């Protein structure tokens, strides 16, 4: 009564007059511009998409601690003044493209790699989720973990299981498009991945299949020999011209690591080496198991066979054969997949490409 | 009586200045959205009291 007299009915005025105020800023005179330059003055200087010129002053609500140049103030159209901070305008449009929040991956599909899960995990996941483990001792954890080996590992998939464990923004980058030929270029888009890192610090940074041109391999978009110079050791100007303590982890990954340039394997960011391997006839029944879950299979057709045919094969491989078999049924109209199908299955994919070395026994 | 009148309100309406184009960007609860134009840069204007 006393209490909610003397606080919640000011409160409520006070918001209605401030925005009666605003006719004179925020009113439809409206426009904005582009930030250049402050100075200790109290004025600067902001350009609008059509390329005037205004100094002005800075209204209320916004200090010079917010106002960064190559930023998106707002304007007026009379008095032309500055009225406060804004975010990119129509924003840079980037939300879902190789970054997401919590994507959705288990520890079964990658199964067999276990042997090399647990140092991504203690260098990664444990850190990040539990940050008292390494204060409490005083350690350092692990800036950075290199991944290597055969594709068809789920090299993507290792990582992806990981960033749901976190709750924290994952990542990405295409190695194709930092090396994309404009003119130049190159270097430009490497510093806008991780500007954008730096704001709401995901603490999460990796990169899937770093391929830039080790020789030509592409077509529009080129770059010459002076691109090599200047991608690959921008890559390493991100952690050698910067020092960030217990933030930025950067996680790099692709087929072949030996052929990139040492400097770009910067040495002692990245302490923890991970080899891929193909999982054995034990793992294969977990990912197996899951694929056919939902595939109705015949009395002859037995899970033990089809695990032992497979022999040396990637983890899209099993899914790939209860693919192929459930299409051969699918054109007969069955319900049950017949042996046949499982038979013909695991025996093509077996060999399709290269059934033969062509030459010698080698 | 009604051919006049309705000559005589349509010239009102090409006399008015008329208006630009422009496309929605964004909008927010304070009734100011931004409009794209064209030919000119984006400019945040309020909304109608009708819409």
């Amino acid at each position: 009564f006393v209490s909610n007299s003397e606080i919640l009915k000011p409160f409520e005025k006070k918001q209605e007059e401030e925005k009666k105020q605003l006719e004179e800023i925020r009113g439809n005179p409206l426009s904005i511009g582009t930030l250049e330059e402050i100075i200790d003055d109290d004025h600067a200087i902001v350009t609008s998409p059509t390329m005037p010129d205004y100094y002005v002053s800075i209204l209320s609500f916004v200090d010079k601690e917010l106002l960064e140049p190559g930023c998106s103030v707002l304007l007026h159209h009379k008095t032309m003044s500055i009225v406060g901070v804004l975010q990119d305008d129509a924003d840079p449009m980037v939300s879902v493209m190789k970054m997401d929040k919590s994507p959705t991956e288990s520890y079964s599909d990658i199964g067999g790699l276990e042997s090399q899960i647990q140092e991504i995990k203690e260098s990664v996941e444990l850190p990040l989720t539990h940050p008292e483990l390494y204060e409490e001792m005083g350690i350092k954890p692990p800036k950075g973990v290199i991944l290597y080996g055969a594709p068809g590992t789920g090299k993507t998939l290792l990582a992806k299981a990981v960033a749901n464990q976190t709750s924290a923004t994952f990542l990405r980058i295409v190695g194709s498009e930092l090396i994309q030929k404009y003119l130049g270029d190159g270097p430009r888009l490497c510093r806008q991945i991780f500007k954008v890192a730096g704001e709401n610090a995901p603490s999460i940074v990796f990169i899937d299949e770093i391929d830039a041109i080790g020789t030509k391999r592409y077509d529009s978009n080129s770059g010459g020999e002076r691109e090599i110079q200047r991608t690959m050791l921008e890559l390493l100007n991100q952690l050698d011209g910067f020092d960030d303590r217990g933030d930025v982890k950067v996680i790099m990954a692709t087929n072949k690591i030996e052929t990139l340039d040492p400097a770009l394997i910067r040495p002692g960011r990245i302490d923890r080496k991970i080899l891929f391997e193909n999982p054995d006839l034990s793992t294969k029944k977990k990912i197996l198991g899951i694929h056919t879950s939902k595939m109705n299979l015949s009395e002859d057709v037995n899970l033990e066979t089809l695990v032992t045919t497979k022999d040396d094969l990637s983890g899209a491989d099993i899914q790939a054969m209860c693919t192929e078999a459930g299409l051969l049924a699918l054109r007969e109209r069955r319900m049950q997949v017949t042996a046949e199908d499982f038979k013909q299955a695991k025996e093509r994919v077996m060999k399709n490409k290269v059934e033969e070395n062509l030459e010698g026994l080698y | 009586n009604d051919k006049v009148r309705f000559i005589k309100d349509e010239l009102r309406l090409l006399q008015e200045p008329g208006s630009y184009v422009g496309e929605v960007i964004k909008i927010v609860s304070d009734k100011k959205v931004l409009v794209k134009v064209q030919p000119e840069g984006k400019y945040i204007v309020d909304v109608a009291k009708d819409i």
